[PDB]
RNA sequence: CCAUAGGUUAAUGAGGCGAACCGGGGGAACUGAAACAUCUAAGUACCCCGAGGAAAAGAAAUCAACCGAGAUUCCCCCAG
RNA sequence: UUUUGUAUAAUGGGUCAGCGACUUAUAUUCUGUAGCAAGGUUAACCGAAUAGGGGAGCCGAAGGGAAACCGAGUCUUAACU
RNA sequence: AGGACCGAACCGACUAAUGUUGAAAAAUUAGCGGAUGACUUGUGGCUGGGGGUGAAAGGCCAAUCAAACCGGGAGAUAGCU
RNA sequence: GUAACGGGGCUAAACCAUGCACCGAAGCUGCGGCAGCGACGCUUAUGCGUUGUUGGGUAGGGGAGCGUUCUGUAAGCCUG
RNA sequence: GUUUAUUAAAAACACAGCACUGUGCAAACACGAAAGUGGACGUAUACGGUGUGACGCCUGCCCGGUGCCGGAAGGUUAAUU
RNA sequence: AAUUCCUUGUCGGGUAAGUUCCGACCUGCACGAAUGGCGUAAUGAUGGCCAGGCUGUCUCCACCCGAGACUCAGUGAAAUUGAACUCGCUGUGAAGAUGCAGUGUACCCGCGGCAAGACGGAAAGACCCCGUGAACCUUUACUAUAGCUUGACACUGAACAU
RNA sequence: CUUUAAUGUUUGAUGUUCUAACGUUGACCCGUAAUCCGGGUUGCGGACAGUGUCUGGUGGGUAGUUUGACUGGGGCGGUCUCCUCCUAAAGAGUAACGGAGGAGCACGAAGGUUGGCUAAUCCUGGUCGGACAUCAGGAGGUUAGUGCAAUGGCAUAAGCCAGCUUGACUGCGAGCGUGACGGCGCGAGCAGGUGCGAAAGCAGGUCAUAGUGAUCCGGUGGUUCUGAAUGGAAGGGCCAUC
C-alpha cells in the first residue's frame, strides 16, 4: 500500500472534517469538493488538508 | 468427581477454564440462548397444529 | 503441498419461499448475480439482494422473451 | 474476604434497570476511516451485553 | 617546652539466657500472571540490632470546605 | 483403573485388622424454608449479658445518560412519527 | 650419577575366572605396573556449595555431585498419573 | 497337530423349488408383587374396584433413605 | 608420570622445550563490599596468562570478516549548563 | 591415512585362500604446517599384523584329585504372590490363550534334573514423543548486572602566562 | 542590519610555577619489649592520584528467562489471515499435509446522474502498410468487454462515449440475513441539506463476492462534559481522528 490517507477540512471554519485518500504520484493539484457540514447543517466546499 | 483440587487433574479451576460461564457461580446460558440473534425458531415461521 | 485453503459459507440461497408473507423491507433471497429478478413491490439491493417493499405474499413466475424467473410481491 | 471486582470490567460495563449490562461497540479506534459511514454510525450508540457473556459480566462486577 | 596521646590505680555500669508479641537495620525465591522480564508472592520467610510488660505512636507547619472538627492507638463501617 | 475396545499376555493388590481423602473461614449468586414487608435488618460496641440497647450503615421501592444533568421517563439528534 | 634396570615390603589396579538375595553396597584367587621418587605414609593444619579443589574425568568435596548435606520458605508447583 | 462342515457323521443329514409342523430370547402373553408419572371418578396435606402408562444405563443431574460417634430429650429409660 | 574411588589407564592430562602476549614493582593478576593477603620478603636472566608439546628438518600465503594494538583531524554522541 | 563416501579403490608382498596388515599409486568425497607438518632411537599392562616355541584354545573330549550339588541330623532365609480344582492342538479374541470354542490327551502325589512358556522376577523405560516441566552449559538470543572504562560535580587550593 | 577594530565583563581551554588539602606499601622519632596502628619530624608526589554521586561505553564475568503450533511419531520441508471453484452426497453447513487459483490493492474517476452507443473474430476491397495499424462493406452474434484471481451475473446493459457534477452526503432506521461470541452483512423508509434530470425519478461510492488487525498505551483536532477549598488550569470524558 502505497496510496496515503488525507482530510478534506471545511472551509467554514467550523473544524469539521472528512478523511479519505489520494495518489501522490498523480493529480498533485489539491482535492476540492462540496460535501455537508453537520455543523451549519449545510453542504459546503471542503478542502484537501494534511493528516496530522 | 470434577473441581476438587491439583491432584485430580481439575483442580484450581474445576475443568472450568478461565472465566468463561461455567467457571462463575450460577453461569451458563440455559438451553437455546443463541447470542442475541431471535433464534431459529423465530427467524423462520411457525407451522401446522396439532388436531 | 501447496494448497488447504477455502473462505467460510456465505449462506446464500433463499430465506422466504413461495406464498410466505412477508413483511416490508425483509430480504427474500440473497445471490451472486441475478439468478432472480426483481417484479412488483420487490426491492433490488447494490449486491443484488432481493428485499420486500411492500406487505404481501411471495410469487414466483416465470415471463418474458429471455424465459428468467422474476419475484413478486402481491399486496392485498 | 471480600470479592474483589475485575477492575478492568468494571470500566467498561453499566448495569441497567432489568438488570442487563451496557457496553461500548469494538472496532472503532484507529482503523475506523476504511469503514463505512453506515459501519461506524451504527457502532457509535451503546450496546446490550448478550445473553451468552451474562454471566461472565455480572461475574466481574458481583457488587453491582 | 607546655600540652596531648599514652600508662597505672579506684569507683560505678554492662556482659549471657529466655516462648511469642514490638521497633529498627538488611531481605529472597518458588509461586500467580495458565510462558515470562514490569508486577505478584512480599517488606512475607529468614538474618541482624534494641527494648518493654506491653512496645510503637502521640498533643497539628492535621483535616475539612467558607460550615466546622480538634494528640495518638484499636474496632465496625465507609468499600472492594 | 484407564479406554473406541480388556479373560486379556495393559496398571493395582500376599492376606487380615487399624488408619486413610469433599472440610473450614469469609464474601457472593441461585434454590428451598421461616419471619417481617414498601420496607427489611443491624455491625462494632453497651449490657447480668444468647435479652435489651446501638439503624453507624447495608439492600430495596426509579431510571436514563460518558457526564453535567433530567426523571417515569431518559438518552441519541438540529429534531425525532 | 640416574623422575636408570630386575625384584619383596609399600603403592598402584591391566587381563581372566569366581562372586552378582556375595565373605565383600567394588572384593577374593592366579597373573600385572611402579617400586630413591612428579615416591609413599603417620600425626596435625588450611581451602565450604555457584563455592572449594582438580597433572582436567564434569572428576572429587563423609557409600550422595552438570551444583553437598541439614533446617526453613513449604502443604513450592504439577493443563500429568 | 487333522486345522478352510465347531466335531462326528452325511450321497442327502447338500443344493434348488413348494409347503405344513415344531424348537427357539430376560421380546410378547398369562398370574402375582413393587415403584414413577399422567387425566379422571368420588374424595383429595390422607387416600381410595382408580385408570392409562412407564420402570437397561456410565459421565452427570434430580429425589428419598440407612448406619456410625457426639449434644439435647435424659438426675428419664435399659442394666450384676 | 597423571586420570574417570565403584564398567573406560588410553592415542586422553601433565611433561621438558618453543613462541606470542601482559606485567617497572603501591607491578600485572587473583582472593576480598573494604582493610588486607597471596604474587614475593621475588624485580623483566622475574612473574602471570595463552597455545604448542623431547629431539631432528621445518613452520609457507591471506588483516576482507571478527578481536587486539596504534592514531586522532573530522562526523556522531551522556551526564552538565 | 585415528582423516577416503563410492570402496573389499588399483598394483605389489605375505597366505592354499588376506574386506585386516605391509609397500606403492594419488582419483586428498572431506590432509597440511605451533588448534603444528613430516621424521624419529628409546619407552608403552599402547592399537593392528606376522613368525618360531608352546600348549585340551580346538578337532574331541576322557580320566583323576578336591569344594559344592544329592541323602541324614540340627539351625533356618530371601526376592515374589488377585484367587486357582495351573494339559496339547487348531481357531477365536485389547489382534501371540492353562482359563473362550472345538477337539485330543491325561490315575493321585513326590524326588533329582533342563530352562521353552507363564508376553517370567528386578526397577511408575534411560530410546521416542509430550508438558506453554527441571536443570546445567554455549553464544554476535533478550533483559540486566559485578567488573572495567569515560566525563561532570564534590573532596579540591593559589599565582602567572597565553 | 552588516562589517565589525579596540574596550571591560563573564565563562572556559591549555601551559608554567607554588603548598596548604590530599597521597606516600620513603627516611627518622615516640607510643613500644612491636615489620600492626597512631602521632611527630622530614623527603617525594600534588591539585593529580584516589574515592562518592550522576553519566556514556564495554561487559556469558555473573544472573533471571525465552527459544510456537499443526503434522499418518518427531525433525527437516511445508503451512497459519482473507477471496473463488471443486471435493460437498440438487436447502444451509460440511474435513484432510484433498484438487485448482488469487488477495494484503487500485480509482475524484475507474464515483453520481442525465443523454447516447454496442462487442470478439473473420472475409472482401483500399497509399506507404506487411499475418496484424487506420478506411469501407459483409458475416458473426458477446464465442467480447468488467481496474486486478475465479465463479455467478450483466443489452433496460453491470460494457462504451458525452454533458453536468460530488450522494465516496449528516443524523437515524422498520424489518431481515449470517456468526459460539467479539462481530460481519443487507435494508425500505424518516429528518436535514445536496447533485443530475423538464420531470417521473435516481444517487448513503465502484457488477457482486478478497484489498485486512480487537483491546490496552500514546498523538492530533473539536467540545460549556468533568475540574479534589473556590476561580481557572492540568488531567480525564465525549466527538473527529492517528
Ligand atoms: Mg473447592
Ligand atoms: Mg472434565
Ligand atoms: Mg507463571
Ligand atoms: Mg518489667
Ligand atoms: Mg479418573
Ligand atoms: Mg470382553
Ligand atoms: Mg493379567
Ligand atoms: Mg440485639
Ligand atoms: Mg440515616
Ligand atoms: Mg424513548
Ligand atoms: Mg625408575
Ligand atoms: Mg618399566
Ligand atoms: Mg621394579
Ligand atoms: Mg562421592
Ligand atoms: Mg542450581
Ligand atoms: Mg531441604
Ligand atoms: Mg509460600
Ligand atoms: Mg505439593
Ligand atoms: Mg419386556
Ligand atoms: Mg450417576
Ligand atoms: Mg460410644
Ligand atoms: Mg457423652
Ligand atoms: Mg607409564
Ligand atoms: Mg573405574
Ligand atoms: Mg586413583
Ligand atoms: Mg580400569
Ligand atoms: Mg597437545
Ligand atoms: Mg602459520
Ligand atoms: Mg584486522
Ligand atoms: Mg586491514
Ligand atoms: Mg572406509
Ligand atoms: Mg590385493
Ligand atoms: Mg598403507
Ligand atoms: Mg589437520
Ligand atoms: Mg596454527
Ligand atoms: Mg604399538
Ligand atoms: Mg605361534
Ligand atoms: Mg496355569
Ligand atoms: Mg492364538
Ligand atoms: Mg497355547
Ligand atoms: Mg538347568
Ligand atoms: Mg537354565
Ligand atoms: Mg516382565
Ligand atoms: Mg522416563
Ligand atoms: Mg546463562
Ligand atoms: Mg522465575
Ligand atoms: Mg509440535
Ligand atoms: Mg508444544
Ligand atoms: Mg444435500
Ligand atoms: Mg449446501
Ligand atoms: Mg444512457
Ligand atoms: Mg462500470
Ligand atoms: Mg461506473
Ligand atoms: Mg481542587
Amino acid at each position: 500500500g502505497i496510496r496515503e490517507k488525507i482530510k478534506l477540512v471545511s472551509s467554514a471554519g467550523t473544524g469539521h472534517f472528512y478523511t479519505t485518500t489520494k495518489n501522490k504520484r498523480t493529480k498533485p493539484e489539491k482535492l476540492e469538493l462540496k460535501k455537508f457540514d453537520p455543523v451549519v447543517r449545510q453542504h459546503v466546499i471542503y478542502k484537501e488538508a494534511k493528516i496530522k | 468427581r470434577l473441581g476438587r483440587g491439583i491432584g485430580s487433574g481439575l483442580g484450581k479451576t474445576g475443568g472450568r477454564g478461565h472465566k468463561g460461564q461455567k467457571s462463575r457461580s450460577g453461569g451458563g446460558v440455559r438451553r437455546g440462548f443463541e447470542g442475541g440473534q431471535m433464534p431459529l425458531y423465530r427467524r423462520l415461521p411457525k407451522f401446522g397444529f396439532t388436531s | 503441498t501447496r494448497n488447504g485453503r477455502d473462505s467460510e459459507a456465505k449462506r446464500l440461497g433463499v430465506k422466504r419461499f413461495g406464498g410466505e408473507s412477508v413483511l416490508a423491507g425483509s430480504i427474500i433471497v440473497r445471490q451472486r448475480g441475478t439468478k432472480f429478478h426483481a417484479g412488483a413491490n420487490v426491492g433490488c439491493g447494490r449486491d443484488h439482494t432481493l428485499f420486500a417493499k411492500a406487505d404481501g405474499k411471495v410469487k414466483f413466475e416465470v415471463k418474458g422473451p429471455k424465459n428468467r424467473k422474476f419475484i413478486s410481491i402481491e399486496a392485498e | 474476604p471480600k470479592i474483589k471486582t475485575v477492575r478492568g470490567a468494571a470500566k467498561r460495563f453499566k448495569k441497567t434497570g432489568k438488570g442487563g449490562f451496557k457496553h461500548k461497540h469494538a472496532n472503532l479506534r484507529h482503523i475506523l476511516t476504511k469503514k463505512a459511514t453506515k459501519r461506524k454510525r451504527h457502532l457509535r450508540p451503546k450496546a446490550m451485553v448478550s445473553k451468552g457473556d451474562l454471566g461472565l459480566v455480572i461475574a466481574c462486577l458481583p457488587y453491582a
